[PDB]
């Protein structure tokens, strides 16, 4: 069971990328607050961009988690 | 007045082609080509030879509210190699 | 039957019916008015756009042969003539359609803004047109220039 | 826990059947009704001025 | 005489008229109505999980215990981590 | 052969009108150089004929994906989208729809080492579009199952009515997680359809057959 | 009263539509009252111009 | 005067007798008109995408079945059990 | 048919959730989802949601602006 | 008024909108209320003939 | 044995994704403070955006917790 | 035992996640000082937002400390 | 064996490279929100650059993921 042991170690080392994607997502949402404070008249437009931005940013998390699944339950 | 009683006259109605949707999903789930999950296509002589309980594998009959995780309802084929 | 319930008929059905009634010389005044009323008022105003310019030219020559003048129907079926519908045709069929439409428009004395897409379809490729046909097209071109209020140029690619 | 299903093609065909039914139901049953309401209101709101001026010109009652 | 008419009217009277935020006079204990809705939501969850666990028990849980038993089954057949050993211990516990 | 009667101004009609007009507004038509009149109207109609129905396709995908995503949050129910084949079949379907449209624009012709790199960068849209929505649905259900077991363990090993504050806190956390799953269901349906519109609007562009001859004044 | 039927039926039909439209008017009553408008609307949905 | 015969199928009043049947769209009437007028001329890209994904996932099922049958073949050739029985 | 099919689907899914390996967390996920279906009946402002959806469609966002009285009058 | 017609509509007979009123979302204007009163007064056609 | 040991190792290593989502949340709430200082008249609205951003960022955080509880307990 | 040894190493690796929590906390408090300097008139209100943001970031720290508990004593 | 064990460990180490990609996507989309709040009249054009920037950043993620399967399935 050294393979399953390395599976646990590899998945635990695999989810480090969620840190970077969370820092980026917090940067993007803080800029959404900033851009709404600069120009609130288009704020409901900006939130849309934010959601779209969060969208693509989230994908980099899920390609992390998929590898975790490909490590754990493949 | 109003047309409120006219719309209260008609009862609940399905979406217009829902029978085609349920027919497509059922025809995808029953017309697969492969056998049912868990089961194996055996010969007719083997099927007529074995009893009911020996033909049922224990992995396909899990206990309804199991006191221990992994309880099976039937115990199949004590006669095996 | 067509004159009885003209509101139910669509433009494509009326164009096929008028093509058959134009192959023979069969027409009444009431039938012509009911077909023109059905195409103009009872049908969508972009239904000549989905027609194909040979069907519309058949209808134009039908109304020109029978002498029935309906300026609203002419303004409706002039919409179907464009670069798109004439570009859908083959070269001989486009020449026949342009000659039929220009002859009918000269008969009625009606020169819409969309006659130039007919006239241009004879002048972008004048290799298939004979000299008397080019004289006819230039007659309708000068007449449309006088009616529309300017001179006829061709637009290039840019 | 398994990632993959018993047949990927069966689940893909289920998604195609469900989305094609939603496409047919949208184009056939929903969008005609939606456009009947919307294009009635929009045709009246787009033609109010031209319609009332044309009917004012036709009306001999004044 | 009809059942579904009375069921609709009764569920309407329970949904709209019956309000335990004013009937029990909970405006003194709680601040607002939305706070009561949140606490009634979480209380519904708590009562539901306790009814399920309380419903059928004693059993070896498929969910991971954090090394804590129910204080009456230290090593009988409920806290067993291995499942086949817990199954046979359940069998010799069911023979009793 | 008889159709049903519809009340004008129903709430599903209004909701689907707003949804269709949204996904239709995502790819707007280009303003022509000439003023739109009866000379320009067949050019406008042919421009609408050449434009793909991304409003209908995006409304289709939005409605089916939000329906399955919200099916995941009904009791006794899992989302079809949390299956791998379902969600990634929808993703490969949108990518193949965009690719088939773009190939048919180029005369059914398939497309200096920049071309395999851009080919892999474009081909990864087929993976990303389905794996994003499928991964989000799978992660939310999996997180809830792991979280539910810990919550169940707290009253299983500390008495049914003997530990009120910690059970209350962990059920608050679980309830906030299910509310987040509602938000993620709606968001991932909207995200799938927005990325669908941009992927097909990369190839929605076509030639405007305007007037080739005109009267100048 | 040479043409009062046509004007008065326009007034009555639009008054009924405007009174009932977004509230409780059925589609059948609309397609009865204005069948050619419903025909021209159905032409747009048929010929893929539903967003014209 | 302007009679009722000029208004016959053009312009009607609100119904006094009974509410009529709803006029069907041509797509609600027949699937052939929907298929030849709008499903194939407009939505054949989406249908080709569904066809491609079903074809591709059949290819992936074929690859998975080939790999699984290969593992089963070398497992029964090695003399060992291909599957773990388990405990019931 | 809809109510009996929904009840048969609910019973069949609850039976399959009982048979499942992590059965108790399945039956508690059902409680966690039914809690939110309960709380949505209390939270959502259904009148404001109705009129917001009425504003979503242009047919219900405005009144019909059409035939005026002074044009179609008949003296 | 438009709010009264919305209250008499089927949508405000549904279960989630039984106790709601459309006036609370958008109240009718003073012109709309006086015109509803005037139209109720003119619903008698003999009164309309005498008034005109 | 070795498997439980590697489960401890992996469930510890998976936790470090919480650092980046903490940094992202801190950046986002600091930008909430800056935008509330720059425009207080919409400040409550910005708080809503922050909470929205918080929710989405917490999803990434909870994703990391998922793998911890997929390694530690599963 | 190697289980308790790996519990020590996993609790250390889980403790690493407090770093980004402290970093985002410092970023948020520095933005509190900057937003109070740009606009002192509403400054106490900003402190409220700061404490709010602090509490939400502490949730992540709480979760990280939770994992340390579930490695150390479980 | 030990080789497949190292495949799991190296795959988990190789998918750490998505952290900076998620952070960069967050920075880029946050700048998109800031630039659209700064000049909304060209905002659609900015979204194009965002997509262009996205198309040149996730390729790096591809160069991680192409390695990951090369560690896993080769
Ligand atoms: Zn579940």
């Amino acid at each position: 069971s050294v393979l399953a042991a390395s599976k646990m170690v590899g998945a635990g080392c695999a989810t480090i990328a969620l840190a970077g994607v969370g820092a980026g997502l917090g940067v993007m949402f803080g800029s959404l607050i900033n851009g709404a404070a600069r120009n609130p008249n288009i704020a409901k437009q900006l939130v849309g961009y934010a959601l779209l931005g969060f969208a693509l940013t989230e994908s980099i998390a899920l390609f992390s988690l998929l590898v975790v699944f490909l490590i754990l339950f493949a | 007045m109003s047309y409120s009683a006219y719309f209260a006259k008609a009862g609940f109605q399905f979406p217009a082609g829902l029978s085609a949707l349920v027919a497509g999903i059922v025809a995808l789930n029953v017309c697969t080509g492969r056998p049912t999950k868990g089961t194996k296509e055996i010969s007719n002589a083997e099927y007529n030879a074995t009893p009911i309980g020996y033909l049922q594998s224990p992995d396909q009959h899990p206990t309804a509210f199991p006191k221990v995780p992994g309880m099976k309802d039937v115990h199949g084929s004590p006669h095996h190699h | 039957n067509v004159s009885a319930n003209f509101t139910k008929f669509e433009t494509e059905q009326l164009l096929q019916i008028v093509a058959t009634f134009d192959a023979f010389n069969h027409s009444s005044v009431a039938f012509l008015d009911d077909v023109a009323d059905s195409i103009t008022y009872c049908n969508h105003y972009l239904a000549p756009v989905r027609a194909g310019a040979d069907e519309l030219a058949t209808l134009l020559t039908y109304y020109a042969k029978n002498g029935h003048e309906r300026a609203d129907l002419l303004a409706t079926v002039a919409r179907g003539f464009s670069e798109v519908s004439l570009g859908k045709l083959s070269a001989a069929q486009r020449k026949d359609t342009v000659l039929s439409a220009l002859k009918a428009f000269q008969t009625f004395g009606f020169y819409p803004e969309s006659i130039e897409a007919v006239i241009g379809a004879a002048l972008v490729s004048p290799a298939e047109y004979s000299a008397e046909e080019l004289k006819e097209v230039e007659a309708v071109k000068v007449a449309a220039e006088n009616a529309l209020g300017g001179e006829f140029v061709l637009i290039q690619e840019g | 826990m398994k990632l993959l299903p018993e047949s990927l093609q069966q689940e893909a065909a289920t998604a195609a059947v469900v989305a094609s039914w939603v496409l047919w139901h949208l184009d056939t049953q929903l969008l005609p009704t939606i456009m009947r309401e919307h294009k009635l209101h929009a045709c009246w709101a787009a033609a109010a001025k031209r319609y009332n001026e044309k009917l004012f010109k036709l009306n001999p009652s004044y | 005489m009809a059942v579904t008419s009375f069921l609709g009217k009764a569920f309407e009277k329970y949904f709209y008229d019956f309000s335990a935020y004013e009937q029990f006079g909970l405006n003194r204990f709680l601040s607002s109505k939305g706070q009561y809705v949140a606490l009634r939501h979480v209380g519904f969850v708590m009562v539901g999980v306790n009814v399920l666990l309380a419903a059928n028990f004693p059993f070896n849980p498929p969910f991971p215990t954090i090394g804590m038993c129910p204080a009456g089954w230290e090593g009988t057949w409920v806290c067993q981590a291995d499942k086949a050993k817990a199954l046979e211990m359940y069998k010799e516990w069911k023979k009793s | 052969s008889s159709v049903r009667d519809v009340k004008t101004g129903s709430l599903p009609t209004n909701f689907l009108t707003g949804v269709y007009r949204f996904w239709r507004s995502q790819n707007p038509a280009e303003k022509p150089h000439d003023p739109v009149n009866d000379r320009l109207l067949p050019a406008v109609v042919d421009a609408s004929d050449k434009r793909a129905s991304i409003g209908t396709w995006a409304t289709t995908f939005f409605c089916t994906i939000i329906s399955c995503n919200l099916l995941g949050l009904m009791p006794f129910n899992e989302a079809p989208t949390s299956g791998l084949g379902f969600a990634t079949g929808l993703g490969v379907s949108v990518w193949a729809t965009a690719t088939i449209l773009g190939l048919s624009k180029t005369g059914f012709k398939f497309p200096f080492i920049f071309v395999p790199l851009e080919t892999i960068s474009y081909t990864f849209r087929a993976v990303s579009l389905g794996v994003r929505l499928w991964v989000n649905m799978l992660a939310g259900h999996t997180l809830l199952h792991i979280l539910t077991g810990m919550a169940l363990a707290l009253p299983f090993s500390l008495g049914f009515f003997s530990m009120v504050p910690a059970t209350f806190g962990v059920c608050c956390l679980l309830s906030a997680l299910v509310g987040l799953e509602y938000l993620v269901a709606v968001l991932q349906s909207g995200v799938f359809s927005i990325l669908s519109t941009v992927y097909v609007g990369e190839f929605n562009h076509d030639k405007f057959i305007g007037p080739a001859a005109k009267i100048v004044k | 009263e040479e043409e009062e039927l046509w004007l008065l039926t326009l007034t009555q039909q639009f008054k009924h539509i405007q009174k009932h439209f977004g509230i409780d008017l059925p589609h059948s009553v609309v397609a009865h009252m204005d069948p050619l408008l419903i025909k021209k609307i159905d032409w747009e949905t048929t010929n893929a111009l539903e967003d014209f | 005067v302007l009679g009722e015969v000029y208004l016959k199928d053009i312009l009607r009043t609100p119904p006094t007798g009974a509410i009529p049947a709803n006029v069907p769209h041509p797509f609600q009437t027949s699937f052939y008109t929907y298929a030849t007028k709008k499903l194939i001329p407009r939505h054949w890209y989406l249908l080709g995408g569904f066809t491609f994904t079903i074809t591709l996932y059949g290819i992936l099922d074929g690859l998975r079945d080939s790999g699984k049958k290969k593992a089963y073949d070398e497992a029964i050739h090695a003399g060992k059990t291909p599957y773990t029985a388990g405990g019931h | 048919i809809a109510l009996f099919g929904a009840l048969s689907w609910i019973l069949y899914r609850a039976d399959g959730q009982s048979k499942a390996h992590e059965w108790i967390v399945d039956l508690n996920l059902n409680v966690l989802q039914a809690a939110w279906l309960i709380s949505f009946s209390s939270l959502i402002p259904f009148r404001a949601v109705y009129f917001a959806f009425r504003g979503m469609a242009p047919a219900t966002a405005s009144t019909l602006n059409g035939l005026k009285t002074f044009s179609s009058i008949s003296l | 008024t438009f709010a009264q017609r919305l209250n008499s509509s089927p949508a405000f007979s549904s279960f989630l909108l039984k106790r709601e009123k459309a006036e609370s979302e958008v109240p009718p204007s003073e012109l709309e209320l006086e015109a509803a009163q005037k139209a109720a007064e003119l619903e008698d056609p003999e009164v309309a003939l005498r008034t005109l």
